[PDB]
């Protein structure tokens, strides 16, 4: 395909399950609202998500993701994932 | 699931039964103050204004030692400390020149206004992706007089009642 | 078996290791100097938090680390988790905040920091004990926040306030 590539892990967080992907961009969040709104351990949906900086895209395109979503999209560079974990 | 008393904001004598959830600044604005004709002529009941843990000042409610207990709230020790501190102050103002009473009243008025501002939205910073059945998103609010670490998410139906202007400006600052 | 407990987190900063605790009180600083004097990059860093202690007036706030808190058994630790969460949250939002929004943020935080600075300044002295201790009305705070303080300590900086006090007796 036209495989996306994870360039760098910028941040990490425990967030509302489902608050990942395109809806988490800074522009989608300022236009449609944040899908992680007032989350916290009070409920789950509750997963570990990583802020991803993509190859060939400025920081405004950074999105929160999970191993699940990452693997689903078959992104290149998975190596830095378990490298970030540790 | 048991509320916690974070701080005692004020004290008053008011109508019996004028306490909890119908005494919030917004419950009053929507349905009227249950303490509405209280001035002399109807005997009182000492009540305390409470700032609850995890809830912003707009959710402050008046309560009595009794309603506090009935709701099994946490932080009851603060009520005891508050009562003891109040008596100390009342006493240390034993004579106290009119100059001291004058200073006291002036200062107490500055802080009272201060506290009222904790209830007004100074700026909306964000909103939620999910909307209520009524079509309202929640809003991340910055309160007047408090640092950003005091911002909190609020039901849209709620602040729209009084702060529709902050909401309108928030969306306008973006396209 | 005395234990101190965290009332509120006032601020956070990166500071020279060890520049935490008792010697970081505004009065210990004025007295002997600030253990974080001209810290840089130059040497090991460390995230420190300025905390307001329950049962103590603001003049007693000290800087601390997530480590010194636990070594001392400080209670209220759960408030440290929320604060961090919140700070990463606003430091986050700040990354893409617009120029207009960022400036509003700086002005408000300036105002806020001014207000907090007042809490450590005596606005009046309304009673002494039978150096005597003094009941201090703190600048910017309600009378419900007055507190007894060691006279030797408040006299060092607010001597004028104890004289206005005694001139009215």
């Amino acid at each position: 395909e036209e495989f996306e590539t994870i360039e760098r892990f910028m941040d990490c967080r425990i967030g509302r399950k489902g608050a990942t992907g395109a809806t988490t961009t800074i522009y989608a969040v300022e236009a449609d609202g944040d899908p992680n709104a007032g989350f916290e351990k009070n409920k789950e949906p509750g997963e570990i998500q990583y802020l991803i900086k993509w190859k060939g895209w400025s920081h405004i395109h950074n999105t929160w993701e999970t191993e699940e979503t990452l693997k689903q999209q078959n992104v290149r560079g998975m190596k830095k994932l378990d490298n970030y974990k540790k | 699931e048991f509320e916690t008393i974070e701080r005692f904001m004020d004290c008053r004598i008011g109508r019996k039964g004028a306490t909890g959830a119908t005494t919030t600044i917004y419950a009053v604005e929507a349905d009227g103050d249950p303490n509405a004709g209280f001035e002399n002529k109807e005997p009182g009941e000492i009540q305390y204004l409470i700032k609850w843990k995890g809830w912003s000042h707009i959710h402050n409610t008046w309560e009595t030692e009794e309603t506090l207990k009935q709701q099994n709230v946490r932080g009851m020790k603060k009520l005891d400390n508050y009562k003891k501190k109040d008596q100390e102050t009342k006493r240390w103002l034993k004579n106290a020149s009119p100059e001291d009473v004058e200073y006291y009243n002036c200062q107490q008025e500055l802080t009272d206004d201060l506290h009222k501002q904790y209830q007004i939205v100074g700026r909306i910073i964000a909103h939620s992706n999910q909307k209520s059945a009524a079509g309202y998103p929640d809003y991340y609010c910055k309160w007047q007089g408090l640092p950003y670490s005091e911002c909190s998410w609020e039901d849209g139906a709620l602040i729209s009642k009084k702060f529709q202007a902050c909401i309108d400006e928030y969306f306008s600052r973006k396209k």
